[PDB]
């Protein structure tokens, strides 16, 4: 949608991720693994529930109103009774149609946004030690075991700890 | 730091999002079918089929319309002094007493319907010089002739029908609804037989208003043995005002007043069954749940109900776009 | 890998977007004139000037209004049994028969207008004891006197006007519209000359309703040589019901019934020319194209038309913001 | 608009680009050139047509209604006939005014977005071999002939092929 | 290139945004209380309490309703030929002349209210054979009896009430409003005493319309010593048309016409004080400022006013989200 | 909001910034300082005023209308007079509620956007001489006195002037 992460630079979703809406898969020293990210999942979920509750906020109540079905032909007054209701219905129908269209449009950009925010957050954290492969995966240029992967995920990764290792691996090489 | 930190390996971390095998199509500003992970329906489109008898007070009219219950057709005597939040009128209702017509039937049905009470107070009208309590065989009360319970048909006494001129003060602190009427005979003979004068007249007034109706002699279609008709009228008397009924023939006199109130009452035409359940929103198709914001069951509603809409389905996306990883 | 690239140079790649010399200003949430590459107009603001005669069935009333075509003013006899999707009434229309007035002209014009048919069935009413087919010189049919084709003016036979009491059952399975009327004389002399009784009366009824109208004697303004008037009334008779017409003088009797139907018909006042073209939306200013969503030509429409709006222009941006590189 | 590419970090549009809405201009070892990008042009165009068709979706039809022009003065009933229509017109006019305002606002951020997405995509692809000059132009630090410029544009550019050349040119120098 | 010379160090630059200690909660698409730096109120919810007498022309009715000012109740003679943009009717108004009722009071009050003028032109009607200028002690003008200034009560001369048949052409180029009426006596004796004929009749007509009203004899409630009533009617005569008044008893004749106009005038019921100030929007609660887009003071307005809304507060965020350093 | 700068990667606002809505805070070898950024403050303010004026654009005026308060009970015609107004009020109330909701939502993303655009602009400018600490602060890897900080803020900073100094400080070190 607007940010181009979902259905954008991130090729497709993981049908296998059952524990959250956004998350990580890694492949490292000890093997490959996957983990949902619960903060962005909660951010996305809370906003959609916020939106949802506002839409289900108060059905107003109405008691005696006007007749809306007639058995005889009467002319001028019944024509108006019918016209008042038909124009009320079309206006409320327009409203409903536009409301779900704006709402849905926004829910897709909101979730696109949270995906992209998670990406940007992880980028910022890895600092000079990783490169973006451009498909939503980072190449981490230093030995990063499972506890290292867990510190990136839980947000405690210290880039300085691996900076000289990574900068060496990443740049020096032979050019 | 360490010493020559030599282990030159790398790792790969990939961010992604979920996807579901199934998925629901929703409309957007720019697309009208885009598939999302999940959605929720905002249009209620089905009724239970039954009018729940709770929380509103539903009064089933059975085979009485509200106006016949009001006038007191013998067969509707069950409803005297009854009250309701919603009076349900059934398609099977029938009248079965003296043939009558109500000039603005629609306003009287409305005005009573939202007052919500048929509480009747009898007042001591004194009709001197006329015969009271006339009835008809078209309005059988039990084995005998009868008439509407709330009306009083006056005819001559001996050889004369006087000019009646009665008055009834509204000394209470509420408005009083008086239903009265006039008898239109079929023949000039019927006119003189019953009311002596060859041309009747009824004038009902207050300090604020007056209605003078004169009868109309002529044959109408045979309805329950009769070609005569009575037409029904109403007068509201405000506190401190006074009713004066003045007639010279053909008056169908009031026996007292219905009291009026202000509330949330209304009337509904429905053949749906009343049942025991609690439901706030009533539709002539039966109750419906007001959990969704819009409904498409019926444009007639009573109670806390969703806003009626022409659409029968409107799905609100409650998840991201579905971009499946194969689809299984 | 590769060998000595002696030269090691660089390149420049720049991303950009188009811009157009021209550009259109549109309104935004935050700006009310911002310039974009392109836009499209959403308000239709011009008519062709002609009412296209296709796809709806346009009936041009020429110099007849719908009610005169209904009653059968001689000059509107062209329209007998005619039908329409849209009856166009012209400002030039004129009546030219016995002066009449229709108490709720607006409902009768409506009720007929959406029925969409002037199909008339003559029924065999038998009027015993009165002279039928009265006409007037203000309603010339050809060289002679005449009257409305669909009405029948009854006057006395010899020295008597009896009490007419006729009945006509609705045995068909559709509703029947009966147009009838009453003659209001100018003088008590006119009254007795024509109807004998010094006070006429007309009561038309069904099982469901009744109307009793009594005439009113007095001079009105001279219209086509006359100070008398006839007032027009209507009664719909449902299947299985029965009409009873009972009068004692002054009846202008029905000759049969118009049949009623339910459709998309309506009536429009317009002096626009009818022309051959297909157009779905009709406006009293002529047809307009319903390609745009909103229109500002006229708030009166018939057919598939844009929603009338007060604005006369609303441009929807169909391109990016225009940021050109030259000066202005 | 929201992303600040159009009329933002990209100073102005090219009146000369006639073959598409977004695109590239380069200068390389072989000379200068311009080329429209057709994928982002189609993305932007498809979304605006989507939006457009939704707005032109079904004029509803109405036949017998109420009278809206009167020749006599009648009082209470005609006052209501007039009031029903006048309030219907103001409500539909409000709707039209708000609709094009939301719509237009969104079309400018949508197109701002596609510009910025094209930029981000190209950034990601050039990896460590180019630097952002900050005006929407990348400085590519390696010899890049016309076929090289074509591979960036058609999305097949291999950064590895030029990584040591570029990293040398870009960093080493004398600091 | 640039030569450092000696220093080796770094700097830190941080971008940020403001925050305020206070902050206002606003509603969002996804939240219903989110705190922002600043907001502005869009619902006007308070009146000044006074109706500003500028820019619209306010006419304070004091203790006259518009209809009594129109008819010319003695105590409302202050209003003759008066004009207004807004006529304010006060709850304290009272009538104090012959008891009358107006069949469609609501349309006559409307029709006059938006015409905006009580300019009366007297015309020379000649009533031959009747006594003019009848008055009553219930309508005291000064020490004497009186009647409505704009109406003329005709009674018999000697022993006869002729058939009046008068006419008044509309030769001007504007519409003329004629207010006339009929007297309903209490007794047949009153009828014959005043109008000789035992049954009166009034027919007022033009080329386009006619009304025939017949009186109704009977006692109504004593109001200012009287049981009789007069009912008020109105006829508009278009340019080139002609009024014909024809009666045989009970006519309360017009003395001329009110002229009609088309403008922005209306009427309002309010007990608010009129005061000197300029305000465009008037509410029965007093003027309100139309700077905000919505208002919640009253659904009745006159002038350039905000759109009435059920909400009493709606804040529009005019700043970023408030994320403070300490707390809120 | 959508960009995740405000109440996002920028932890919280500065109650002390009184001279503008967005701005800078620095710490160099000569001292510490704060300065509002006036261009992004004006951008944010102008858009919110634009939005504001559109909402206060023309109260339309209405003169004779229909009665909205009644003292007697009349039935069919008065029921319709009441129903016309009650459905008009609910429709205008819906409109007002939805309008401030969309509006407010957009004002938060708009201001989030301007914050993030200021950040991106400053990033682009510092080029290879600074690193993002990820909390909205850049670490400038070269000696940058107060005139240097002023040139970044007023947008005249020349990265080339400090590039070898910065690249040395930033990379070389010992890895
Ligand atoms: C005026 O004309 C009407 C219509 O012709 C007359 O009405 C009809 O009157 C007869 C005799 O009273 C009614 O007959 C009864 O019908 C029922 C049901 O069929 C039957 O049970 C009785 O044995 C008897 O036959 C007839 O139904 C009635 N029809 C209608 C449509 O009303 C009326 O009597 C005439 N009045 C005068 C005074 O001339
Ligand atoms: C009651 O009063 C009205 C109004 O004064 C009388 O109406 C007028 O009657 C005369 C004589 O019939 C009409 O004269 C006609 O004028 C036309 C030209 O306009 C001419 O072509 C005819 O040959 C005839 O001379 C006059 O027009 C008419 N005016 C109006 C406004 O209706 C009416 O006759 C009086 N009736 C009685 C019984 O006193
Ligand atoms: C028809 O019946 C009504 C109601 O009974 C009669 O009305 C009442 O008539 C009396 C005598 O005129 C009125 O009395 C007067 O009241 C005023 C105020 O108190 C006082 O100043 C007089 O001295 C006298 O008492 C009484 O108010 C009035 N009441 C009502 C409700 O109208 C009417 O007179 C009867 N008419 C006939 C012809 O029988
Ligand atoms: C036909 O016989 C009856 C009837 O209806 O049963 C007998 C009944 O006692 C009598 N009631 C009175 C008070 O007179 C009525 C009326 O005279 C007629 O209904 C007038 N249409 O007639
Ligand atoms: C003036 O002469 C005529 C006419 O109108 O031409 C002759 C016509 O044959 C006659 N028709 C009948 C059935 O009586 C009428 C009516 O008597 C009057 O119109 C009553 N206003 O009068
Ligand atoms: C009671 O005495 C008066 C009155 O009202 O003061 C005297 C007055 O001169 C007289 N006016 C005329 C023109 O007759 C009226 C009317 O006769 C009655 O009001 C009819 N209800 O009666
Ligand atoms: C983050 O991960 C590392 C490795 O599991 C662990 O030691 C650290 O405490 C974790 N921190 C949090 C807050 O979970
Ligand atoms: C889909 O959305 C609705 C509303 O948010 C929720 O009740 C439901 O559980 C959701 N479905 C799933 C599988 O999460
Ligand atoms: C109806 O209620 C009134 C008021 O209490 C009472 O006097 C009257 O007798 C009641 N009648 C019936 C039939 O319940
Ligand atoms: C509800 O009732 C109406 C009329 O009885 C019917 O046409 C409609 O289809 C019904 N809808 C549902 C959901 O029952
Ligand atoms: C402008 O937009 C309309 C609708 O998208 C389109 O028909 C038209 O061709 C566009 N103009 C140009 C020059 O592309
Ligand atoms: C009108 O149509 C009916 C029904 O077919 C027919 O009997 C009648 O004679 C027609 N009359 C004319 C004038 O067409
Ligand atoms: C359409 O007709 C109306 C009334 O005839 C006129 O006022 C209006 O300006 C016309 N508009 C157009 C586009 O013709
Ligand atoms: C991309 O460009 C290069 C150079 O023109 C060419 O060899 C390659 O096949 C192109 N690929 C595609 C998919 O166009
Ligand atoms: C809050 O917003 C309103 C409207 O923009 C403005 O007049 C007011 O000055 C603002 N408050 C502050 C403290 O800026
Ligand atoms: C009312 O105005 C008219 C027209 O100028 C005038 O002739 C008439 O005498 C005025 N009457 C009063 C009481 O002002
Ligand atoms: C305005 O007046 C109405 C009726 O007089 C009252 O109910 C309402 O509360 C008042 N509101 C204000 C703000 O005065
Ligand atoms: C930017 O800052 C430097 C240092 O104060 C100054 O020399 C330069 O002229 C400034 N430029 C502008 C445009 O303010």
């Amino acid at each position: 949608g607007l940010f181009g992460a979902i259905a954008g630079f991130i090729e497709n979703g993981w049908e296998g991720m059952i524990d959250g809406w956004y998350g990580f898969r890694h492949q490292n020293s000890e093997g490959t693994g996957q983990a949902a990210d619960l903060k962005s999942t909660q951010a996305a979920i809370d906003q959609i529930n916020g939106k949802l509750n506002r839409v289900i906020e108060k059905t107003n109540e109405k008691f005696h109103q006007i007749e809306k079905e007639f058995s005889e032909v009467e002319g001028r007054i019944q024509d108006l009774e019918k016209y008042v209701e038909d124009t009320k219905i079309d206006l409320w129908s327009y409203n409903a149609e536009l409301l779900v269209a704006l709402e849905n449009q926004h829910t897709i950009d909101l979730t696109d946004s949270e995906m992209n925010k998670l990406f940007e957050k992880t980028r910022r954290q890895l600092r000079e030690n990783a490169e973006e492969m451009g498909n939503g995966c980072f190449k981490i240029y230093h030995k990063c075991d499972n506890a290292c992967i867990e510190s990136i995920r839980n947000g405690t990764y210290d880039h300085d700890v691996y900076r000289d290792e990574a900068l060496n691996n990443r740049f020096q090489i032979k050019g | 730091q360490d010493l020559p930190g030599n282990d030159n390996s790398t790792a790969t971390l990939c961010l992604g999002h979920h996807a579901v095998p199934n998925g629901t199509l929703v409309k957007t500003i720019t697309d009208d079918q885009i598939e999302v992970t999940n959605a929720t329906e905002l249009v209620q489109s089905s009724s239970t089929g039954k009018i729940c008898n709770n929380p509103h007070r539903i009064l089933d009219g059975i085979d009485c319309t509200l106006i016949d219950a009001l006038l007191g057709d013998p067969h509707c005597d069950v409803f005297q002094n009854e009250t309701w939040d919603l009076f349900v009128e059934r398609s099977k209702a029938f009248s079965n007493c003296y043939p009558y017509d109500v000039p603005d039937y629609a306003s009287l049905r409305s005005l009573v319907a939202s007052s919500g009470t048929l509480e009747f107070i009898t007042e001591g009208f004194t009709w001197t010089g006329v015969t009271q309590n006339g009835g008809s065989n078209a309005c059988k009360r039990g084995p005998g002739s009868g008439f509407f319970s709330r009306l009083n048909w006056l005819t001559k006494s001996g050889s004369t029908y006087p000019v009646l001129n009665v008055t009834m003060p509204n000394n209470d602190n509420f408005d009083k609804l008086y239903i009265w009427g006039i008898h239109h005979p079929s023949t000039n003979q019927e006119q003189t037989s019953l009311y002596v004068q060859a041309s009747g007249r009824v004038t009902v007034s207050t300090r604020r208003s007056q209605q003078t109706i004169i009868p109309n002699i002529g044959s109408r279609p045979w309805v329950r043995g009769l070609s005569s008709r009575i037409s029904i009228y109403w007068t509201i008397v405000k506190p401190g005002d006074v009713l004066v009924i003045n007639s010279n023939g053909n008056l169908i006199a009031p026996r007292g007043y219905f009291k009026m109130r202000t509330g949330k009452s209304s009337i509904m035409r429905s053949d749906a069954p009343i049942d025991t359940c609690i439901s706030e929103c009533i539709t002539p198709n039966g109750s419906i749940p007001n959990d969704k914001p819009f409904q498409n069951v019926n444009k007639i509603t009573y109670g806390a109900c969703p806003k009626y809409v022409k659409q029968n389905t409107l799905k609100l996306a409650t998840g991201m776009r579905n971009v499946p990883e194969k689809q299984t």
